[PDB]
């Protein structure tokens, strides 16, 4: 398969063979049956050991400590891989392809909500609900049919949360609207991330329209993982009690996160990221393999659901 | 920062970039300047330079020095800068 | 904003927060803001900080082989990017008439260099009635079989200028066993990494292309576009050194294949290379820019796609 | 040590200072020079200088520095030496 | 072999083999090779490392006032020395002839230059017939008295020639009440700094010498030979200021007692001097040397004693 | 009187005084009384207190940490005085005072050598050549007489020593090198106990003030060189500190091994701390008696060796 270097080395070759420079030992790296190499850590390379990659197609990513997206050394040499972000634009322009993934990203967010809101034993019935997408035709009506349905997650989320949280109308003119709309956009970090370590283009998207600026895949792939990650680590540190006022200012605008929060509160994300049911950060992998499967055509795109 | 900024400029244009990086830098020999510049009056000399300049005929070089370099001189020392 | 090719043996790091490159005698040099490309012909040890904030910082680094030939690239992550245009990128590729018309309007626009820079040298030029023959043919493999008789026969018709140990009887692709074949292809690999940093600078996605079939790891776009400016830049560059004499044998050195260049060879390649990137037209280099811009500009719908011929 | 050799010298005289300066350190504009030199090579240089040039009427400037400084070009750029 | 004038208030360090200085801003300057003389005009620790490498070098450091005046010296060890020449020497000053005609020598000399001067400057020159006054004197005493009332009309024959504002009515030499005065009291001990530079150079004794007392303490022979070339550098560049207009009434500036310099004005005044003081004649530091190997050359009798005061 | 610092450490002004920053502590000076400063040791100088001492016109005299001068501060003003160069000339050129203080230099050395001589058991009778010196006419009869006198001594000083350090005649012997090293070590700390004076080096009388060299430590030599370099180049060869395995033979003559020049100079260093009102002050004493004879207070009475 694919090999993962967490340890901090170096990559090095030593006449005529690949070799880890890991601080205390060298190691010799068996690649023959090895198409492809991710890199996270402080891994140092040579452009001695980059030729001997590159002479055998291995491609090699590079990443943080954590999931940000450095870069990939693309050799000159190459298999012959077929196009996926041709794939991806085939979908989107043949408006009955688009319909059905976005149809698809919506009732895995709306089917989400709803196991996540019966977590907490709440009444969620959202069935009678999803049917207007089957319907809907254009994009626009999917997407005011999934606004409706958030502002009826939060509408009946907010009856479990203190009223010190409580969440109202859409945003940070909150405190609990500014603490989950901060993890938001650390999961779009994410998200780009563990997206970047595949293949698939990030910035060609469905439900979200692709457009000038920003990647739209982490958009529509949120959509799902947002109740999955964003929600619930929100869910837990207000009903847990580790987040009260003392963390929160409120700025010339809206609110926000005090330099102590955001730790805290990176802290708890980091901390259920890495949570077993397996990894919950590699759950965003498989779920754009489950794209990538569908994308040509191997089987039919499924959104995730959290039996959890 | 410490830069010494060298060019080549044409005749009939020379004298208006004499003139302009005179009120900024320090003068040495002919065609050269240096001196201390923070780094948002660098962008001044490098931006408003560039349109005293016609590019395309003529060249300006701005090495970026750490601080005053030494030297050794000959000829006529048009300007001792090397004296505190 | 220049770029760089680093020969010496050294170690890239970044001790504060700037780049600096040891050598194994030993010094610290570089700024990086003002560089673009890092190119990398020598043995040169890498290291994670500055691989993370060359990263960061946007630029990528082309590594070259021992004998000059592209090896590979480190592509960061995309600083400015655009679905909306790749969609339509696709979609020209996807349609075979407007993807036709784009992948012949390279050829169109370089094999008419050609013609152009044989001219400037004062001889016969007949191109006109090949043309012909691209723009009725319809299948991508057509249009291939003609750039692939176009270039091999430029060169034959090239060659009554340049004396014997110059002579280009056929292209002959990795590894060459004659001269002169190495300082082209050589100075054509740089052409392909200038043309695949000049491209990142853009909104384009690299690996969408017409004239060529795109893969993974392949950029097919730049070489799409390199088919106009090899003659621009290569052709040019090759003859110019050739002719003054700046390079002789004594640069070019034998392996089994024949193909190697000297350090020496490699560097001046390299320097005239550089010198001739940029000269003024109030650049050279951002013509490679601009030539990818008209492609923006065709792919909306603004104006048509006009290849560069010469100013 | 790594020089940057500036000068003034006026008319016909400074062909020979050229060719000069050309078979011991690099060109990057008109009249600069700059290449890396040991400690034996730079009295060459300040000797032959001496000996070629006449004092009392031109300048030159020959500033010491310890390693490649980065730098800032404008206008064309007739050699680049940034490139190694 | 250049010459360093620091104003801004730093501390001079050694750090391994090189001369530093560190100002109360980061960094550190300061070839070794570069210089033979130091002029501190600011507030600057010296190091027993480095004032040992300036001793070892032979470096000197002619400290000055806060107004710019010469304040002291630090002679360090002699490279070069000889007795034979300071017997000599010696006998030129003991034996009350083979002196006059040196102290004579200075002062023909020194105010021969003043003639020249206002002739460059297209004044009135008539000295001529002063000449006399002292050519038969006997004691210095004479020749020196002498030369106060010829310095007292080459001033006030020069003020005509200088705008209204700067006007030397007495030189008053410290304090300074008037213009025109701290930049000649100035630019005079500067010269005198120098000039004590270019005596340690050569194999003199700087404290014997003959129209001035000498005194084991303090460099007398400075004094006789700066007779000669005061009016020529100092002078000069202290009237190139003036007319060209470099210097005005925003520089100067009033104290309790008297008048002085800003660090803007002294730092110009310094500039147009070490600019001034490399000029082409052979650098016109050389001839400050070079004139006084000339003494020597009458010490050891090769030739007998004539001045440059020419302008070539 | 005059001050002497050791100590290292920072003099500086802080407010219109002059203080010591020593290692913790701050100690005012008081100057009024003084007219010369020394410095033995590392004392960082501010150009703002240096002020002070210049506008009181004292001088500084700095040195090495050990023994050797690096330069002087002259003030402008300098409070009045008179001029000593002058009279070591002055001395020089008149005939008598230069063969005055040419005999004493000599017969100095002389009854020093005689007295080292008796100190270790020897026959003297040296006396019977200073009788050539008395009635001598010319300098150049001083100095060649002086010849017999110096080989007689080392003739007769050979009787003690063993053969294989034999000085036979006069760099290029066993003790030849030995001894020339302590002379030429002797000459350096003497060159510098001169300068802590106002007495210009180079200004001699029994060996010609020629271009070129300090003159007066040579003259003076001749007076402490059986005091100092001799007399430990004897216990150094009699207590067995050094060998033949010490010495290092060159293309041309012998030298000392790197190891051998230390164990010299940790011994001569210790001669120096080693006191009789300290031995290395009798050169600055000596020196000074010839500053008071220069001037005419007393007349110069040379050093002879009670010890």
């Amino acid at each position: 398969k694919s090999l993962t270097i967490f340890s901090d080395g170096t990559l090095l070759r030593r006449e005529n063979t690949l070799y880890f420079e890991n601080v205390n030992g060298r190691k010799p790296l068996a690649i023959e049956g090895i198409y492809d190499i991710y890199i996270y850590g402080h891994v140092n390379i040579t452009s001695q050991a980059l030729h001997y990659i590159a002479q055998k197609g291995i491609l090699i990513h590079f990443f943080n400590h954590y999931g940000y997206y450095d870069g990939t050394f693309y050799p000159r040499e190459t298999l012959l891989s077929g196009d996926l972000i041709i794939k991806q634009a085939e979908h989107y322009l043949d408006k009955n392809k688009r319909l059905f993934l976005a149809k698809s990203f919506v009732v895995g967010g709306a089917k989400n909500m709803e196991k996540n809101l019966k977590n907490w034993g709440i009444s969620s019935d959202f069935s009678n609900h999803l049917k207007e997408l089957q319907g809907a035709k254009k994009v626009t009506e999917i997407m005011n049919v999934e606004g409706r349905i958030r502002q009826e997650y939060y509408a009946r989320w907010d009856e479990s949360l203190p009223g010190e949280f409580r969440i109202g109308k859409r945003t940070p003119k909150n405190e609990m609207n500014a603490l989950i709309s901060f993890l938001n956009s650390r999961l779009y970090a994410t998200m780009i991330s563990e997206i970047y370590n595949t293949q698939l283009a990030p910035t060609i998207s469905y439900l979200h329209e692709p457009s000038e600026r920003r990647f739209s895949l982490a958009l529509d792939l949120s959509e799902i993982f947002k109740p999955i990650i964003a929600d619930r680590i929100a869910n837990r540190l207000v009903k847990k009690g580790i987040i009260k006022k003392d963390h929160f200012r409120e700025d010339l605008n809206g609110v926000l996160l005090t330099d102590e929060g955001m730790k805290i509160v990176t802290k708890a994300y980091n901390q259920e990221l890495e949570k077993t049911v397996v990894t919950r950060r590699r759950l965003i992998r498989l779920e754009a393999y489950k794209i990538i499967k569908h994308l040509v055509g191997v089987e039919e795109y499924s959104p995730l659901v959290a039996w959890f | 920062m410490y830069i010494v900024v060298v060019y080549d400029v044409g005749v009939e244009r020379v004298n208006k970039v004499k003139k302009f990086l005179r009120m900024h830098l320090n003068w040495v020999q002919n065609s050269v300047f240096e001196g201390e510049v923070t780094l948002a009056e660098f962008e001044r000399i490098k931006e408003g330079l560039k349109k005293i300049i016609d590019e395309n005929s003529d060249s300006v070089i701005i090495y970026k020095l750490r601080s005053m370099p030494p030297r050794e001189t000959l000829g006529i020392e048009k300007n001792p800068i090397e004296e505190i």
